[PDB]
């Protein structure tokens, strides 16, 4: 019964740092990244209130996402007495609210990034997840909010975007193909060295290790998983572990293989922790019931995990990874929560020898400080 | 009206078995005599009352809020009545002690457990057997309250009443002391006249046996007022009667939003049921004496124990000695010579070690088997402990403070970390703790016996090696035994197929009573083969051998 | 042994339909036996065959009438207590006393199944409107049944006009109860 | 009968006896072989000596003491609720021994009790027979009493759930 | 009016429905009054057939038209029931669309749905409400209210002088029914990549309590309606019908299925297919499956009869397919990970209540696997006070935590089957000594082997008899349930006596083996061995169905004994230790420190001592306070004689 219409392109781009009170009630495009988001739930579009002296039933009402429906005083019986909500026929819509933050990168040199709350009513549901970069198209409102004026001591009002649009961050997508590419794609691969050229194709920049190429190309295109009438799994991830000198380009390799994977996380030994890669949990403040994040390795499903200065992480840390390399699965066990996590991913890892160089005498084993079975792995 | 005949019926039923009656009696007579109270409470079988009359037998079974008032006030009337107390008192005359009921005998589905009891049951009386997990603090709680009225020389008296005090319910009554009279006068309270009963509430938990499979316990919550207000501790098992009740208006005002959850069920307990020393008589006092007479009791104490354990009488012997202890010396100058044995046991694996252990705790009037590993539940030693976020301070016990003239049985005493070694050193040697930790300044009596068992280093003795070096403590913790034994397991023939069939006999022992070999599964509270035993070949075994000197031939039943 | 487990004692309600179906019953034949070969059965009386003239009512045994309808020779004559009315006088009469049973005869069951099957075009009443009154007039007569079986004793019982279905229901559980009730009044004494 | 399993098995139970006279070689009855047995001494035996030796011996050589499954406490229960009793529990071929007692003693107190039991337990035995079930789409209460059924009222309800069924089948054949 | 023609039609619906002979609802509800069952199963289906108006009235508002239902249920029982009961339930089955969990939005609100999930955790039953009766406070009114469960109640604000709120209920006079609360999570499949699944809070009353467990697939047909807790709500589900994916003729297949004469061979068999060799560890495996027969003793002395097996072999083995395998077929199994998890994950741990901040007791996996098969994978990397609390809790099967605030203990009966990284002391003999069988598992480099293997594995890539040789998970679990609740068989005299022969010619035979004179055999057998090879005869016999154990099973299990324990056990050093030991004392003074590795390079790599020779004296001198470790052992002090 109800089309709404997005505008699309708006001309003017904003910011989360530059936005003031000239900007209030009027169609603003924004740039950030989602750090919180709540579940959805029905909200009431059309409400029909009561009275308790008289009994009388109000009529229809638009309820604003932003401020809940206030009556000071009746029509039928017209006086001042409480209300209430009644007229059990009521038509519902979807609401969700995410936390959109300004882009660490667009942030001036060391400033605290600026955070705004955005409003999704339906059809605008479960379009973006944490850790997204997204523009905002909405109508910039506020509303009074006693809490704000009893805690600053001064006449402030809250300020809230009600979401009109929401897109992702040439284009729409690079890895989206149409019929027309599909096309090409068969005409290469007919081509009798394709291989070679795609294993040549990898990092041109880098002159040699034409193995590391061939392993990271492997890894990169990945493997068929195996299910065997329920009883017997098979990893199709393929892993690949970086080992060498102090300077031979490995770590830029990784960082190549950041940008070409669908869906990839660097994450470096020094800055992980467990529960950054297995999960994290958080507070609903809807619902006000413990929910549970998505960690590094989750992020990464169907993708791949590039790990760099993988021999520095901690031994809890590395016992983190055991789980994910060859069960394919994360458990975890917080605040009731206990449940069981996907995540099939391959891991490609970047360490140098212990001791600073990799003597050829000795064997892999002294060289390096991993377990026997993290090595087989 | 129904009041009135309800009364009437059991003064009938009363009149009629004179058990009763001459309970009260006794009761009335040993409280004037001893003018140590004997509470006002009668104990009735709902068997008698059933063949009596089945319709009162019905309806305190089922409708226990109607049903049992009238009962309360007929026993009462036939106290009062029965009652020749020549002179009372104003603390008696201003009392609200009226007679409660307390039920027993046979129960019919109504004998359930805190799993089993549902919406259905409310309103009736019902049998709840478990475990007690919590135990709330004792409280007075108010019901009657006397005031005095100075200018007209008058005293005034008001009732109150609580959702957990009567079955039937009527409109409550705030806790707001009167302060003026009808007629305008000045009231003061008389606190000595009033009347103040106990409270406690206890929670009831499912014994852990019957728990389905892949599935947590459920517990249920008890009253209790008066006289049953310290009975019950937690850990024991405890079969409550009493009237399953709702409680609260359960989200049903309008006040409350969430409209899902439902009302708060408790049971109001009418009784209690229970689920260190023998008081010596004029005869086994002569039966011991007979015993000490025969010049060869102290292997005869010496075998009875542990009779099943072949070998090792050495150890028997001095276990003995240990339990019964030795004179305590307190001079003059506050010096406390220690008169308490010690005893510690290495030996390689398999020597019925804990056997021995369980056997001292079978025989001795106190143990805590506490082991030295991680000892989970009670510390071997005193600690303070506080909360995570109320930060309440409090000294917890350990099980060396908790064997007070008595014995703990360590176990394992080679886990032990180094807490609990420099802990264990200062209570042996000084025998007392004295805790100055987190502001508490007190001092403990830890006078005990301690015996411990401690497993080589390597797995295995070895004879070449001193036992200071095959057991990895300092010289300081193992001065402080009295006297060390060291075990070996030897293997000898005839020895092995002793252990191997007495170890079988007991896997082709059956739990008796069902199909044999199949899928295997108190009456009252108030409350010469005795002394000598009969030999049995099942269970004494070597204790034959002992008496034979290590000759298997040997056939001297002991 | 040389007769089964289940038939001791008993009766199968296969032997019940047996029973039933050796009772006469009132057809319309579709031809003409009479004469201006012929049975000769010798359980059952041969006259009345032989003398049979179409959309004369005549008399024969259930048996024969089914027999006759399987080749569509003959329309049965739904008996008089089937027709509706009847039924609601019946469900009327067991409602008043709840202590009596009804008078029906004693094949009200066997044969009004095997009237609903055979022959289901013949009745003059609605056939639905039939089985829910005997659907009704089972649920009351199991009621009283269920009602009656409180007052076992180990002398007698007494079950006036009850049909043979029900009786056989109920012949295992009430003999055996009674029985093990007099065994134990009897070791008493 | 002779020839009935149930029957042979009832009389195998074990009843308590006391012995009054002092007789050699029985060692074997108590527990060994090759001791005499005293006298007023207590023993288990089955009901098939226990029996013969109490019937026949002026003074009977074994005086039965009461049962464990007749006392006091096991008449109460049954008078309380009859149908929540667990009697299988108790015995699993409670009547047979019941009325192998009363005849023996010819005591007029147990033998109300035990009619009444039985009345009481056969009414829902009933109940539950009858309740058969039916495939629409083409019991919980019915396990747990199920199990609590002695052996005799076992076969009587396997008997009379057999005619429930087979008159069911027969009047919905199509 | 309309109420009371609603009421007509399901009461004619239900009097006159019937599809060949039988009316099925009728009759239903008979059988259940008879039963003391008040319910009703209606199958929408015939529903909609008899009147599509009937249905579409109750689909459009089923809050307002299901209590109408319940009142006819009623009417119609009084009147089948009673010669001229409380408010019967009506339960639902559906053939409609399943919704997908995550895809419940407003648009379904107030409307009956059909959709699937797994629970995840269930509550204890609550007392709602149905008939109360109220009494006012000052002028003493007596009235009373009913209640439907149903919404599109509360006490009345006036009284029927007196103020707001004037009325009180009268406990003693009211009627209460059972209420529980379920949570439903979106089944693992349907999750979109990267996304959380989602969780939706359930209710149902009276007959549909105490109907499922934690982890079981159901599918749940109810009403989408909202509760309040800006504007929004909390959505939640009615329940109305479950259906679980959880006789005779099962009993005669299983039976016939005994009767085969290679039973213990097809059930070696099915106990991983996919894996190559290791028979003895697929025989072991089968018997910790099935289990042994319980064993408890009036006096108090309850023997166990649990089996728990130790894989101890080097990387790319197998064993954590044969620990999945076995969590997978066994009906009741938790696969658990030894570092993943942690104290409070195994045994139990105590905790307080957020809600009601009382310290209570939640159980661990061991708890979660009471009556099943806990499968704990790197035994190695699980922290060394988890590994005791193990040691305790597969001692007495009962984890003790009880104190702190509370004193409640849990049951633990549960079998453990552990795979352990090589050794190559942490892994002491004693904790091998609690387990019943220890199995070292070496592949022999024969070339047949290797490729016999390597053949095997190519075949699961390019890639199932079931004609007599293997069963399927499902069977095979079923199987296990049937054994393991109805037969509990027991050893034989003769096999008792054989068995004691055996083990007098185990200790005779290390007799023979001990031909050194001064050198001192570890150990023949313990005590405890000799239990452990007691009761995998009774899972033999279990396992076929023999009520009695026969030789056969004796020499079964002593084959299967001597092939893990004796072996492992077996696959002059302590004199060496004191001389290590001497040394290392006289060449460090009191006081002196020198580093571990260094130590090492003196006598490690000069070959004098043995690698496992330092470690075991180093822990011996530090256990006695004369040496200690510094730098996590990286440098050795003296601290004293
Ligand atoms: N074969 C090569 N061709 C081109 N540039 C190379 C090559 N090998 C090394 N480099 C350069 O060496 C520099 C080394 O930095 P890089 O980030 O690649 O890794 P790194 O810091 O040396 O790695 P590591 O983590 O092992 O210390 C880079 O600038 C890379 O361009
Ligand atoms: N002298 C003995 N007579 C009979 N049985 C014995 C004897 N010595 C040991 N045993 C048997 O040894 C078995 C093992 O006992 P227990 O487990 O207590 O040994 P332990 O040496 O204390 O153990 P641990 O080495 O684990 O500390 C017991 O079942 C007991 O039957
Ligand atoms: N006979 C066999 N048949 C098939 N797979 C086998 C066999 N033996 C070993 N495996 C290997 O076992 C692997 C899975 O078990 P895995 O090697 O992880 O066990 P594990 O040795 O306990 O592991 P880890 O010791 O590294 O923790 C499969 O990838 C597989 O091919
Ligand atoms: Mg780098
Ligand atoms: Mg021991
Ligand atoms: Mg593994
Ligand atoms: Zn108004
Ligand atoms: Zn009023």
């Amino acid at each position: 019964s109800e089309i709404h219409v997005r505008i699309s392109d708006f001309p003017t781009i904003y910011s989360l740092r530059e936005l003031r009170e000239s900007n209030l009630s009027s169609l603003v495009r924004v740039t950030g990244v989602v750090t919180r988001r709540t579940g959805v739930f029905p909200q009431l579009k059309y409400v029909k209130f009561n009275c308790l002296k008289c009994g009388s039933i109000l009529g229809p009402f638009f309820q604003d996402s932003n401020e809940e429906i206030r009556i000071s005083f009746c029509t039928n019986c017209k006086s001042k007495g409480p209300f209430r909500v009644n007229g059990e026929k009521t038509v519902y819509r979807n609401y969700q609210r995410v936390t959109l933050q300004e882009a660490p990168g667009t942030v001036p040199p060391g400033r605290l990034p600026r955070h705004r709350e955005v409003i999704l009513l339906a059809d605008l549901v479960d379009v973006s997840k944490p850790g997204e970069e997204v523009e905002v198209t909405g109508i910039y409102k506020n509303n009074y909010d006693g809490n704000l004026n009893a805690k600053n001591g001064f006449p402030v009002f809250a300020t809230i975007i009600e979401a009109n649009s929401i897109k992702r961050r040439e284009g729409l997508d690079v890895f989206s193909w149409t019929e027309e590419e599909e096309r090409e794609f068969r005409k290469i691969s007919r081509d009798r060295g394709i291989i070679d050229k795609i294993i040549s194709s990898m990092a041109p920049s880098i002159y040699g290790h034409r193995d590391i190429k061939t392993a990271v190309a492997c890894s990169l295109f990945g493997g068929v998983p195996k299910n065997v009438n329920g009883k017997h799994s098979i990893r199709g991830d393929i892993n690949v572990l970086l080992l060498g000198d102090p300077g031979t380009a490995k770590s830029q390799i990784l960082k190549y293989v950041e940008k070409t994977a669908h869906r990839a996380v660097f994450a470096t030994g020094q800055g992980a922790s467990a529960v950054g890669l297995t999960a994290s949990v958080r507070k609903d403040p809807i619902t006000k019931e413990w929910t549970l994040e998505g960690g590094a390795l989750v992020l990464a499903d169907k993708g791949v995990c590039l790990i760099d200065e993988f021999d520095k992480m901690n031994d809890q840390d590395r016992t983190s990874i055991h789980e994910a390399m060859e069960q394919q699965s994360i458990s975890i066990s917080k605040a009731g929560i206990v449940t069981t996590l996907q995540a099939r991913c391959s891991i490609i890892a970047a360490a140098n020898p212990n001791g600073g160089r990799y003597n050829s005498t000795l064997p892999l084993a002294q060289n390096v400080s991993l377990t026997e079975p993290i090595l087989s792995r | 009206a129904v009041f009135g005949d309800r009364v009437r019926r059991f003064q009938e039923f009363l009149d009629t078995f004179t058990s009763y009656r001459d309970s009260v009696r006794s009761i009335q007579v040993y409280n004037s005599n001893n003018a140590n109270i004997l509470p006002h409470r009668i104990i009735i079988s709902l068997d008698d009352l059933r063949e009596f009359d089945r319709s009162f037998w019905s309806g305190i079974l089922v409708e226990p809020a109607y049903f049992i008032p009238p009962a309360e006030k007929a026993l009462t009337d036939l106290a009062d009545s029965m009652d020749d107390v020549p002179h009372p008192n104003a603390s008696a005359v201003s009392s609200r002690h009226p007679w409660k009921l307390s039920f027993k005998g046979s129960f019919g589905a109504h004998a359930l457990s805190p799993r089993t009891l549902t919406a259905q049951h409310l309103n009736k009386l019902v049998s709840v057997e478990g475990i007690v997990t919590k135990t709330s603090l004792v409280r007075p709680k108010l019901i009657r309250s006397v005031h005095y009225a100075a200018k007209t020389g008058r005293f005034h008296y008001r009732d109150y009443t609580d959702a957990t005090t009567t079955l039937t319910t009527r409109i409550p009554t705030p806790a707001i002391y009167p302060t003026e009279d009808t007629e305008g006068n000045k009231l003061t309270t008389e606190y000595g006249y009033s009347t103040f009963i106990d409270h406690q509430r206890i929670t009831v938990q499912e014994m852990p046996e019957m728990a389905p499979a892949g599935q947590l316990p459920r517990s249920i919550d008890v009253i209790l007022d008066d006289d049953l207000v310290d009975k019950t501790k937690p850990g024991d098992r405890v079969n409550v009667v009493g009237v399953f009740k709702s409680l609260g208006a359960g989200g049903m005002n309008q006040s409350n939003s969430n409209t899902l959850i439902g009302f708060k069920t408790l049971i109001l307990g009418n009784t209690v049921y229970p689920l260190a020393r023998q008081m010596l008589t004029d005869f086994d006092i002569r039966n011991i004496n007979k015993l000490s007479k025969k010049k060869d009791i102290f292997d005869i104490l010496s075998q009875s124990l542990a009779p099943s354990i072949y070998g090792h009488d050495h150890i028997k012997k001095a276990i003995l000695l240990m339990l019964m202890g030795g004179v305590e010396k307190n001079l003059e100058n506050g010096s406390h010579l220690r008169g308490d044995i010690n005893i510690l046991m290495v030996g390689d694996p398999s020597t019925a070690k804990s056997q021995l252990l369980r056997f001292v705790l079978n025989t001795a009037s106190l143990a805590i088997a506490t082991t030295g590993r991680g000892s989970s539940g009670v510390g071997l030693t005193a600690a303070v402990t506080t909360d995570r976020e109320t930060g309440e301070r409090r000294l917890e016990a350990g099980a060396m403070v908790l064997a007070d003239r008595g014995v703990v049985c360590i176990d394992e005493f080679d886990k032990m970390t180094d807490v609990d070694r420099v802990a264990i050193h200062e209570v042996m040697e000084q025998q007392t703790v004295t805790i100055a930790k987190a502001g508490i300044h007190t001092t403990l009596n830890a006078r005990c016996s301690v015996i411990a068992a401690a497993n080589p280093v390597f797995g295995q003795y070895d004879v070449n090696r001193d036992p200071h070096q095959n057991i990895a403590l300092p010289d300081s913790l193992l001065s402080r035994f009295d006297l060390l034994f060291v075990v070996t397991d030897d293997i000898n023939e005839i020895r092995d197929r002793s252990i191997s069939e007495h170890v079988l006999r007991t896997h082709r022992y059956l739990p008796p009573g069902y199909l044999e070999g199949e899928p295997v599964r108190s009456l009252a509270v108030g409350e010469e083969d005795h002394v000598f035993e009969k030999f049995n070949p099942l269970l004494q075994a070597g204790a034959k051998l002992a008496k034979n000197k290590g000759n298997y031939n040997g056939t001297e039943i002991p | 042994m040389s007769l089964p487990a289940h038939l001791q004692q008993t009766f199968s309600p296969e032997e019940i339909q047996f029973i039933v179906e050796n009772e006469p019953i009132k057809i319309f034949p579709r031809i003409t036996t009479r004469q201006k070969t012929r049975w000769q059965l010798i359980t059952t009386d041969d006259k009345a065959l032989n003398n049979m003239v179409a959309m004369r009512s005549t008399e024969v045994v259930l048996w024969i009438a089914l027999l006759l309808k399987q080749q569509s020779k003959c329309s049965i004559v739904a008996p008089q207590w089937l027709t509706t009315k009847e039924l609601d006088r019946k469900i009327q009469y067991e409602k008043t006393h709840p202590d009596r049973f009804s008078e029906l005869p004693w094949n009200w069951l066997v044969l009004a199944r095997i009237l609903f099957n055979k022959a289901k075009d013949d009745f003059h009443d609605p056939i639905h409107e039939l089985r829910g009154k005997i659907q009704d007039l089972r649920e009351i007569r199991q009621i009283k049944v269920l009602k009656g079986l409180k007052y076992l004793n180990e002398s007698h019982l007494q079950l006036d006009n009850l049909s043979l279905l029900e009786i056989n229901e109920l012949r295992p559980f009430i003999t055996e109860i009674m029985d093990k009730l007099r065994e134990i009044h009897t070791a008493s004494l | 009968g002779y020839y009935d399993i149930d029957d042979v098995l009832a009389d195998g139970t074990e009843f308590p006896c006391k012995f009054q006279y002092d007789i050699p070689g029985l060692g074997y009855l108590e527990n060994n072989p090759g001791r005499p047995i005293t006298k007023n001494t207590k023993l288990s035996l089955p009901l098939w000596l226990a029996r013969i030796l109490a019937i026949v011996g002026p003074v009977p050589f074994v005086e039965l003491l009461p049962p464990d499954m007749f006392s006091t406490k096991v008449m109460n229960a049954i008078k309380t609720d009859p149908v929540a009793l667990d009697l299988h529990s108790i015995n699993s071929h409670f009547f047979s021994l019941a009325i192998k007692w009363i005849m023996l003693f010819s005591e007029k107190e147990l033998a109300n009790v035990v009619s009444e039991l039985l009345l009481q337990r056969a009414q829902e035995l009933n109940h539950h027979a009858s309740s058969l079930s039916i495939d629409l789409n083409a019991n919980i209460a019915t396990s747990t009493f199920l199990l609590k059924l002695e052996e005799m009222e076992k076969e009587i309800y396997k008997k009379s759930h057999e005619s429930y069924k087979d008159t069911k089948r027969w009047m919905f054949k199509k | 009016d309309d109420n009371t023609e609603i009421i007509k039609s399901f009461k004619n619906f239900i009097l006159e429905f019937r599809l060949d002979s039988q009316f099925i609802y009728r009759d239903q509800l008979r059988n259940n009054i008879l039963v003391k069952n008040y319910s009703l199963t209606v199958n929408m289906e015939h529903l909609i057939g008899y009147n599509e108006d009937i249905y579409k009235k109750l689909s459009d508002e089923p809050s307002d038209i299901i209590p109408l239902f319940e009142t006819a249920i009623t009417q119609v029982a009084k009147r089948i029931s009673i010669l001229s009961l409380p408010t019967f339930q009506l339960i639902l089955n559906s053939n409609a669309n399943q919704i997908p969990l995550r895809d419940l939005d407003s648009e379904h609100v107030s409307k009956i749905v059909r959709l699937s999930g797994i629970i995840i955790s269930t509550s204890v039953l609550s007392s709602r409400a149905t008939y109360l009766s109220i009494m006012c406070r000052n002028c003493r009114h007596t009235t009373s209210i009913t209640i439907n469960n149903f919404n599109s109640v509360s006490l009345p604000r006036s009284c029927l002088n007196c103020g707001p709120d004037p009325y009180i209920i009268i406990h003693e006079s009211s009627k209460f029914i059972d209420q529980q609360f379920l949570k439903l999570q979106e089944i693992p499949e349907l999750v979109p990549v990267g996304e959380m699944p989602r969780n939706l809070t359930m209710t149902c009353d009276r007959y549909l309590t105490n109907k499922v467990i934690p982890g079981t697939r159901v599918t749940i047909v109810g009403i989408y309606s909202i509760y309040n807790s800006v504007a929004i709500r909390t959505p939640y589900i009615k329940i109305l019908g479950i259906q679980s994916d959880v006789t005779e003729e099962e009993e005669e297949e299983f039976l016939q299925l005994s009767r085969n004469p290679k039973l213990y061979e097809i059930l070696t068999n099915s106990i991983a297919p996919s894996i190559f060799g290791n028979e003895d560890i697929k025989k072991a495996i089968v018997c910790l499956l099935m289990g042994g027969s319980k064993k408890i003793l009036p006096d108090g002395m309850r023997l166990r009869g649990d089996i728990n097996v130790l894989l101890l072999g080097d990387p790319g083995t197998a064993k954590s397919q044969l620990l999945k395998f076995v969590e997978k077929v066994s009906p009741i199994a938790v696969y658990t990970s030894g570092k993943g998890s942690s104290a409070a994950g195994l045994t139990a741990s105590v905790q307080r209540d957020p809600m009601t901040r009382e310290f209570y007791l939640e159980g661990g996996a061991m708890v979660l696997a009471d009556g099943g098969v806990v499968c704990i994978d790197e035994f190695d990397k699980m922290r060394d006070e988890d590994r005791v609390a193990i040691h305790e809790a597969m001692e007495q099967q009962t984890i003790s935590i009880a104190k702190a605030g509370i004193t409640t203990v849990l049951n633990s009966r549960t079998s453990v089957l552990a795979a352990a990284n090589p050794i190559y002391i942490d892994f002491q003999t004693t904790i091998l000594s609690r387990f019943d069988m220890i199995f070292i598992v070496k592949d022999d480099h024969n070339e047949e082997r290797d490729i016999s293997i390597a053949n095997h594995v190519i075949n699961i890539h390019t890639g199932q008899e079931e004609n007599g040789s293997e069963i399927s998970i499902e069977k095979m679990k079923r199987y296990i349930t049937y054994c393991r609740l109805k037969c509990a068989p027991r050893l034989s005299p003769q096999a008792a006596e054989k068995l004691s022969s055996n083990f007098v010619t185990i200790r005779k035979q290390l007799l023979i083996n001990e031909l050194e004179s001064t050198e001192r055999s570890s150990i023949p057998i313990t005590i405890r061995q000799l239990e452990a090879i007691i009761r995998i005869t009774e899972s033999l016999a279990k396992l076929e169905l023999s009520p009695i154990a026969q030789e056969r099973h004796v020499d079964e299990a002593i084959r299967l004994f001597q092939a893990s324990t004796m072996d492992a056990a077996s696959q002059t050093s302590l004199s060496e230790i004191r001389r290590f030991e001497q040394e290392l004392k006289r060449r460090l003074p009191i006081g002196w420190s020198t580093s571990y590795q260094t130590l090492r390079r003196e006598f490690v790599d000069t070959h004098r001592f043995s690698q496992l020779a330092l470690d075991k004296a180093l822990y011996a001198l530090e256990k006695h306070e004369t040496i200690q470790l510094r730098h996590q052992g990286q440098n050795i002090y003296r601290s004293g004689v």
